């Protein structure tokens, strides 16, 4: 979750493997606390305001008059297809990394 | 046992692979999270190297200058050295940005140090507190041993490198100059620090040693014992 | 501490000389600033000390719903590490942060933040000192009904 709802790269804090056959698992839950030291430390660092934009579109001004007039197929027979493609998303925009 | 001690008709010693799981378990503790700055530790330009990258906010300058490591000196070593020595090669931005770069590095010095003071004192029965300067009076360095790491040591061929299947051989007749007689880490750290100034001869700088050695420690261990005082005066 | 609110028009602000000149700075450049004394403090009660806690922006233009206001506000910014002696990236985002508008009203200014959040507010703990800038970016490709833009702050003084 923390790497997902950042969105980062690879840090593999939670290490399988801690228990131990000889001595019965003693110790195996003290590295755990490490385990939530090393990654909370990510959060405290890793967190600013994004470049928070707001967006919205027209399917006629998306597509073009062509298709309301199709869609007298699409009413019935099918879905509708999309995908969000740079020439209105992105290059009619300021542009991002 | 003072021949052998004298390095006269030596032991006999089998190079089991059993040596290959202890170099494997100063690898995998070297490995697992400890993320130690040991990536070209030393030599000049010690560029590409992750932890000042993170902290370029605070300083930039990954690289440095010149080498980053240490020899022993009598009554005050410690990172005063370590920042005398960084301070000496030219920085003129003298503020904070050059003191703080050291609190940064000690903790990353210990992680280098205390695997082996940690470990190898459970495999040969000596204090923590001995360790580093056995390892360098026996004639070796901390980073040197680490570095058979990277010379593929951890590979389970019968075979390994001189340096590490003869220095372990050795280690265990320095283990009995140790414990046939039981003395105290600041006599070792001023042998190891100025042998002439203790009272010996310049060749004695060397791992070799003598009876003419033998009697006069043995004499100060009696002495120092003898004495109508305590330790230190 | 003496929290105090306040607005300017670049219109009151410069006069009908700068609104003549924006026929430049409508494509060509940004539109430079500084809130200096003689508009932000002698024209107002005298403080001792003074400190910013929030910023927003409205943009005088006929702009309908169904229509996007794609221009920017910045405070003069660094996102640069600082190198001592011994012998960006594309529209990324500077840690003092940039605001970007889309509707050319106050809600251009600050997104769903009431009064709190875990985090400092745009330049919030600053000084009024600073340089700022304007720059419409793409939105000067449709930008043909302008008029003159509004600024709102809120800020403690002592």
């Amino acid at each position: 979750s923390l790497l997902y709802e950042l969105n980062l790269g690879e840090q593999s804090f939670v290490g399988g493997g801690g228990w131990n056959d000889l001595y019965q698992g003693l110790m195996a839950g003290e590295t755990l606390k490490l385990a939530l030291m090393r990654m909370e430390r990510v959060y405290v660092e890793q967190n600013s305001r994004r470049q928070e934009i707001t967006k919205t579109i027209s399917l006629k001004a998306l597509l073009g008059e062509s298709w309301p007039a199709e869609l007298n197929k699409l009413k019935q027979k099918t879905p509708i297809n999309f995908n969000l493609e740079e020439q209105i998303f992105v290059e009619d925009y300021q542009e991002l990394y | 046992s003072l021949a052998l001690l004298l390095g006269v008709t030596r032991l006999a010693v089998v190079p089991t692979n059993n040596m290959v799981t202890f170099f494997k378990g100063i690898a995998n503790g070297l490995s697992e999270n400890v993320c130690l700055t040991t990536d070209d530790f030393q030599r000049q330009e010690l560029e590409g190297a992750d932890w000042w990258t993170l902290l370029s906010t605070n300083q930039v300058i990954d690289d440095m200058g010149l080498v980053l490591d240490i020899h022993p000196v009598w009554g005050k070593s410690d990172e005063e050295m370590l920042m005398e020595k960084i301070q000496s090669i030219g920085v003129s931005n003298d503020n904070n940005t050059l003191s703080i770069i050291v609190q940064i590095l000690i903790q990353a010095k210990n992680a280098q140090e205390n695997l082996l003071s940690q470990t190898i004192s459970a495999e040969y029965g000596v204090e923590r507190s001995v360790v580093p300067l056995q390892l360098r009076w026996l004639g070796s360095n901390v980073y040197s041993v680490l570095n058979q790491v990277l010379n593929n040591t951890p590979t389970d061929i019968s075979s390994i490198v001189p340096k590490l299947s003869e220095l372990t051989y050795s280690l265990l007749i320095y283990t009995q100059l140790i414990n046939s007689l039981k003395l105290n880490k600041e006599f070792i750290f001023l042998r190891l620090t100025q042998p002439n100034w203790l009272g010996l001869t310049q060749p004695k700088l060397s791992t070799q040693l003598s009876l003419p050695e033998i009697y006069l420690i043995t004499c100060y261990q009696d002495w120092v014992v003898n004495a109508n005082k305590n330790e230190d005066s | 501490r003496q929290e105090i609110t306040k607005t300017i028009s670049l219109k009151a602000l410069l006069g009908e000389s700068w609104p003549a000149e924006l026929n430049k700075l409508k494509q060509k450049t940004p539109i430079n600033f500084n809130l200096e004394e003689q508009i932000f403090v002698e024209d107002y009660q005298e403080l001792y000390q003074r400190r910013i806690k929030s910023v927003s922006v409205s943009l005088p233009m006929l702009v309908g719903p169904y229509e996007d206001v794609c221009a920017q506000l910045t405070q003069t910014s660094s996102s640069y590490s600082t190198r001592a002696d011994l012998k960006h990236l594309v529209r990324s985002i500077q840690p003092n942060q940039q605001i970007s508008l889309s509707t050319g009203v106050n809600d251009s200014g600050l997104f769903m933040l009431n009064f709190d959040d875990e985090r400092f507010l745009p330049f919030e703990g600053s000084g009024v000192d600073s340089s700022w800038r304007l720059q419409f970016t793409n939105l000067k490709q449709n930008l043909d009904s302008l008029n003159d833009v509004i600024l709102h702050v809120k800020y403690t003084a002592a």
